[PDB]
């Protein structure tokens, strides 16, 4: 096997015998977590590599100590490479706990929760995940050059709530997933790095002494690297046609997938491992890769090639900046908290390098195609692509291709002929899961993206994250419908719902994080992750009893389209379920409004807690539609007379209130409610609301 | 080249319904005064000179849609109500909208439906102004008595929707016209 | 060197693709195409208003308050809260440009920015079959803007003291027709006033080493290669049909021209030019592209 591919598929399996360990029904070796590993390996054709073993049996400072190994052997960057990641008794049933309390801890320090109240793990379970990963390892897994991934994916399957380390006086919050991925993320850098560097007695390099070790991590041996997609919104948002429906759930789509082709492909460039890639949505994407000359020269030769393209289709839509930074090994380790220095630092750079994008070659030959041209797309609102039939250019047809294509098929191949056009010239089309197999046995070189399906080893599997819920499809018709399948609700009135929120404290929350003694790499990567699944799993979950459809989200943003009732009913339990999962220290700003059906759904997304449940929603609310289900003869016109007195604030309409009040046949009870919350302000603004929200 | 400006004021008779909300009516967003938009006037107006024959339809407001490109010779903007009328209503304490409920009956069953349909009040005023940009010296007589015979129309018509069912019948007081520029003379030309 | 004030009380249309979208500002591609198009109208001579006049872009006001574009200057500390900000007024803009703002103070110009508000106006179209037969109603909509008693927007021009007077004559006459999209429909008309206002003056009138670009331009062939040495910029396709040229409306169309927007910044001034985007047409047909820079 290639070196590097021996580096990988040994780091990420360095702390393996931890779940061996814990396990106590499977501790062959009771002496260290190593050599219990080294025999767990061991009875494994596939995984039958050795000097894997060795990696896996020498993570640690005493056992390197006396294996002889050569002074190039593999597990010497494994033994750095935890450490970067990185009295000692482990309690095999330490609850993880979630990183969100500690996040705002400062201001406000909320009893520590855990994961599956004072929860506790038990010995047992580890059993079952031996049992399951010697399953999987002798079924689903196997060696070759390829298949790291594959591995990436199962470990991320098995391992996301099982404590990396225990240690009683530590605060446990990194996930064993976590570790294995930053430390196989950090071996394949120092990798690189030393290979290029002309070094190659590592031992001597490294471990030799403490101050050449220190050394080392000073030496800027890394570089961050940041992307971000310039021209979100205007593309998003410029749809006038009547499938406003079908092509936002696809226009969103298409934009992601981007994204993530650019990103795997720059991977693949590069030589690196997945692991690298540290965070993807909405356009930015952060990735650690080797500070060498070699990698920098590739990285502008990519950058010189996207740009291009880029201009080669849409010239102002959307565009890519790419900017990296030197940082050292020491900043990793939260030394000085420098690791925010470097981070704010890459970030300005990109903030400022987006500034200048067009050479003067460039902007010339903008400027100089005088070419016969038709005009703009009706659903697509653009002039220089070139349209067809129906007033349609080609790529927006195929954007109605996949929108028609997303709802029975889950896979998503990257081929040279597909439907839709694909940076590095490639295309995409649309399969199934056994067709995803023929094309597997074919070996073409293809990738898969799925939806949200894990258990997938199949081929190049990559559980793209990706919230795709339409309630449109449990009517009797599975086929997509229009955005008047949910204008024609006769429960109230045949107007649309739409909803955005951000995250309060997101920018301070990836930046500033927890204060002093949590900032590593390994720690924000983790609460990175733990954000994204959120917004990429428990949408998909949360949504299911609402007739609502998902458009666009991840990141920070929510954005999703229904009935009007239905939008406010989501939206208040979203927002309940968020404050659950954050432990209440994160906060969400979100808006709803009322649209009529068969609008431009670009001019409608343009236009885009405790008090609204508690007091307009349950009480007022409930207490006014028990009112008017007792006493009927109460229409809106008799609704709209209360409006038209409560609107103009004025005493004598506060008597002529009282009188029409009177002239009802309500009880006593609610004719008294609603007199004292109209004699209030408050009150009667929140009285307003309720009484809009019954109509 | 001289632009001819036609102002003026135009009454209420029976109450006005626009709804471009609907069954609302057009207002300002801030203001809450009801509004009566230009694309009406223009719209009823053209309606009814064109049926009441074209070439001068294509003259006076333009349609450029037909193989030939003809510039529109008259701007209609929108109309507002008078101070006059604002502070009449505010003084003898009148609102501005009425509310008029109304009725529809079934054959065979007589189950009345009822609905609720918004109108701007009786008496109010608006104040507007048209503009004339001559283009053609030789054809401003013409082209007032063409916009002559069109407010005689309109004065014996509705505007906005139900017209049919009673509504909408409007008056035409204190138009002035005058030159605001160029060296056209207009102290003989005559709109009622 | 005269500013022009606009108030309109009537709502305006502006627009940037469809008839159904609504813009605050415009920019001196309208502008300078309107009295264009108001010059030939009164049959005046052309020449003169061609190659001598400068125009800003238009930039918005208040009840006292004036407002100019925020700079695209590189501010080294949020990054949040000048994303959100557009427009930083005459009273505070040197403060901006030397570091003088803070957060909070940016969240209260913000919060005084309310200087109007868009909507969506409903309309349909009877001249179909509904004339014919039963045939359906196709509704189509508006975008507008509507401006509180006391806000509007302003100009910045200068030149030669007769070019200024000829402008002058020229916005009379425009005052009347109208400066947006749906003009004959009932949007957009407009009354003027000439104002002098000291503190406007003496922005526009330092010497520094940067400059801030007011309009929208694009430097000639020429120049280019060292005009954009060390620059902060946004690029704008900037399209649109013609007015008179050919036969059918729909098949002319001017080729797309991009352009530096009105905040970037630049080291070395370039001179612009009135460039063509015509072709298969009778007439010329003219683009602006002709800084007008503010030295700080
Ligand atoms: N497909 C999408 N549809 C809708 N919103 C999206 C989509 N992808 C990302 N977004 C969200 O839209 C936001 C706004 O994107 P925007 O156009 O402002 O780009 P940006 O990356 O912030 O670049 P810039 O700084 O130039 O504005 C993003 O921050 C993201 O949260
Ligand atoms: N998990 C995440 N990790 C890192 N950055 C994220 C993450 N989620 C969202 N973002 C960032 O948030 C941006 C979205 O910006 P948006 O305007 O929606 O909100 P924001 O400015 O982050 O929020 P706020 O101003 O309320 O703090 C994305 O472009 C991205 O850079």
């Amino acid at each position: 096997m290639n070196k590097k591919n021996i580096l990988m598929y040994g780091s990420l399996l360095h702390d393996i015998g931890k779940i061996i360990y814990r396990s106590g029904d499977h501790t062959f070796s009771r002496g260290t977590h190593s050599k219990l590993g080294h025999q767990f390996l061991s009875q494994f054709s596939e995984f039958k590599d050795n000097e894997v073993l060795d990696n896996v049996a020498y993570h640690h400072y005493k056992e390197l100590a006396k294996a002889n190994l050569d002074n190039d052997n593999t597990a010497y960057i494994t033994y750095i490479a935890d450490n970067i990641a990185s009295l000692f008794n482990f309690d095999k049933y330490t609850p993880l706990y979630s990183v969100f309390n500690i996040v705002n801890s400062e201001k406000l320090k909320q009893t520590n929760g855990k994961f599956k109240e004072n929860i506790q793990y038990s010995s047992g379970n580890y059993t079952t995940l031996m049992k399951d990963m010697s399953h999987d390892l002798e079924h689903k897994l196997s060696i070759k050059e390829g298949t790291f991934p594959s591995l990436l994916q199962w470990t991320e399957s098995l391992w996301q709530y099982v404590p990396s380390s225990t240690n009683k006086n530590q605060l446990i919050d990194i996930s064993l997933y976590d570790h294995s991925r930053i430390t196989c993320a950090i071996a394949s850098c120092i990798f690189d790095y030393l290979n290029e560097n002309n070094i190659h007695n590592y031992k001597d390099e490294l471990f030799s002494k403490y101050e050449n070790t220190k050394s080392f991590y000073q030496k800027e041996a890394f570089l961050l690297l940041s992307m971000d997609m310039s021209g979100i919104q205007d593309f998003i948002y410029n749809i006038s046609g009547s499938k406003a429906l079908k092509s936002l759930r696809s226009r969103s789509f298409y934009l992601e997938l981007m994204l993530e082709v650019i990103v795997d492909q720059l991977l693949e460039r590069l030589e690196l491992a997945r692991a690298n890639l540290l965070y993807t949505g909405g356009g930015h994407a952060y990735l650690l890769v080797s500070n060498t000359d070699k990698v920098k020269k590739k990285i502008t030769q990519f950058n010189n090639e996207l740009k291009k393209w880029f201009m080669s289709e849409f010239t102002t839509d959307l565009s890519l900046s790419m900017a990296f930074e030197k940082c050292s090994g020491d900043d990793l380790m939260n030394t000085s908290g420098n690791y925010r220095t470097i981070w704010r630092n890459v970030s300005s750079k990109l903030s400022d390098i987006k500034a200048h994008k067009y050479s003067a070659e460039d902007i010339l030959k903008l400027n100089h195609f005088h070419s016969y041209g038709d005009r703009e797309c009706k659903e697509c609102l653009r002039s220089d692509i070139d349209i067809n039939d129906d007033g349609l250019c080609s790529i927006c047809e195929g954007i109605i291709n996949i929108s028609n294509d997303l709802r029975d098929k889950s896979f998503f191949v990257l081929s040279e002929t597909g439907k839709l056009k694909m940076p590095f010239n490639k295309f995409i089309s649309v399969i199934d899961y056994e067709e995803a197999e023929m094309l597997v046995q074919n070996n073409n070189q293809v990738r898969i993206y799925s939806k949200n399906k894990p258990y997938i080893g199949i081929g190049i599997s990559t559980n793209l994250w990706m919230c795709d819920y339409d309630y449109a499809s449990q009517n009797q018709d599975m086929r997509e419908k229009g955005i008047g399948s949910y204008v024609d609700r006769e429960e109230g009135v045949k107007r649309l719902g739409v909803v955005r929120a951000d995250i309060d404290n997101l920018g301070a929350t990836f930046i500033s994080g927890i204060p002093e003694k949590y900032n590593s790499i390994s720690r924000t990567a983790t609460l990175s992750r733990q954000l994204s699944l959120f917004f990429k799993y428990e949408l998909n979950h949360l949504l299911e009893n609402y007739q609502i459809t998902a458009i666009y989200s991840g990141g920070d943003d929510l954005f999703l389209i229904g009935a009007w009732d239905d939008i406010i009913e989501a939206s208040i339990y979203i927002n309940d379920k968020f404050k659950e999962f954050t432990l209440d220290k994160l906060t969400l700003s979100a808006g709803v409004g009322m649209f009529s059906g068969k609008y431009p759904v670009s001019k409608m997304a343009f236009e885009t807690w405790d008090e609204f449940k508690k007091n307009i929603l349950e009480e007022k609310l409930l207490v006014l539609q028990q009112g008017f289900s007792q006493t009927d003869e109460h229409g809106k016109a008799f609704i709209y007379k209360m409006l038209a007195l409560l609107r103009n604030n004025e005493a004598i309409n506060i008597a002529r209130l009282a009188y029409l009040l009177a002239r009802s046949k309500m009880n006593e009870d609610f004719t008294s409610k609603i007199f004292n919350w109209a004699q209030n302000d408050k009150d009667k603004n929140q009285l307003i609301t309720a009484l809009e929200y019954y109509i | 080249y001289s632009k001819i400006k036609i102002s003026g004021t135009i009454e209420v008779v029976t109450g006005l319904h626009i709804g471009g909300g609907g069954s609302p009516v057009v207002r300002d967003l801030q203001t809450k005064l009801p509004i009566i938009p230009g694309s009406s006037i223009k719209g009823k107006m053209r309606n009814l000179l064109a049926k009441h024959f074209d070439e001068r339809v294509l003259r006076l407001f333009g349609s450029s849609e037909k193989g030939n490109i003809q510039r529109a010779r008259l701007q209609i903007s929108d109309a507002f109500f008078s101070e006059k009328t604002k502070e009449h209503f505010a003084q003898n304490d009148i609102a501005y909208t009425e509310t008029k409920f109304e009725n529809t009956i079934n054959r065979l069953t007589a189950v009345a439906n009822p609905r609720q349909i918004e109108r701007v009040t009786r008496g109010s005023e608006f104040d507007f102004v048209f503009i004339y940009n001559v283009d053609e010296e030789s054809q401003v007589e013409d082209d007032f008595e063409n916009i002559e015979k069109a407010i005689h129309l309109l004065e014996n018509d509705y505007l906005g929707g139900g017209g049919t069912r009673g509504n909408g019948r409007i008056q035409f007081k204190d138009t002035n016209i005058e030159t605001v520029v160029g060296e056209y003379d207009s102290t003989n030309l005559k709109i009622k | 060197t005269k500013v022009f004030k606009l108030s309109f009380k009537t709502p305006v249309h502006f627009g940037k693709k469809r008839l159904s979208d609504g813009e605050m500002t415009i920019t001196a591609d309208t502008l300078f195409s309107a009295l264009f198009i108001e010059t030939l109208q009164l049959g005046k001579d052309t020449d003169w208003l061609l190659n001598d006049l400068i125009i800003s872009d238009t930039f918005p006001y208040e009840n006292e308050l004036y407002y100019l574009p925020k700079p695209l200057i590189k501010i080294d500390s949020n990054h949040k809260a000048f994303k959100k900000l557009k427009y930083v007024p005459v009273h505070h803009y040197n403060q901006y440009l030397n570091g003088e703002l803070s957060a909070e103070d940016a969240t209260d110009l913000n919060d005084i920015f309310n200087i109007g508000y868009f909507s969506l106006q409903t309309k349909v179209s009877l001249i179909a079959q509904e004339t014919d037969s039963s045939a359906d109603s196709e509704p189509y909509s508006v975008g507008t803007f509507t401006f509180e008693p006391e806000a509007g927007l302003y100009f910045i021009a200068k030149g030669s003291e007769e070019t200024l007077d000829h402008l002058n004559n020229i916005m009379t006459a425009l005052q009347y027709s109208g400066l947006g999209g749906k003009r004959n429909a009932g949007y957009g008309q407009f009354e003027y006033e000439i104002i002098n206002n000291q503190q406007l003056s003496k922005l526009l009138n330092q010497n520094g080493k940067h400059s801030i670009l007011l309009s929208t331009a694009m430097a000639k062939k020429e120049e280019i290669e060292s005009a954009l040495k060390e620059a902060r910029y946004i690029l704008t396709k900037r399209s649109g049909f013609v007015q008179s040229t050919n036969y059918s409306e729909m098949l002319v169309k001017k080729s797309d021209f991009y352009s530096f927007s009105s905040g970037s910044v630049f080291k070395n001034i370039f001179n612009g030019d009135i460039f063509n985007v015509g072709h298969n047409g009778k007439h010329p047909v003219y683009r602006y592209a002709k800084p007008l820079w503010l030295e700080v």
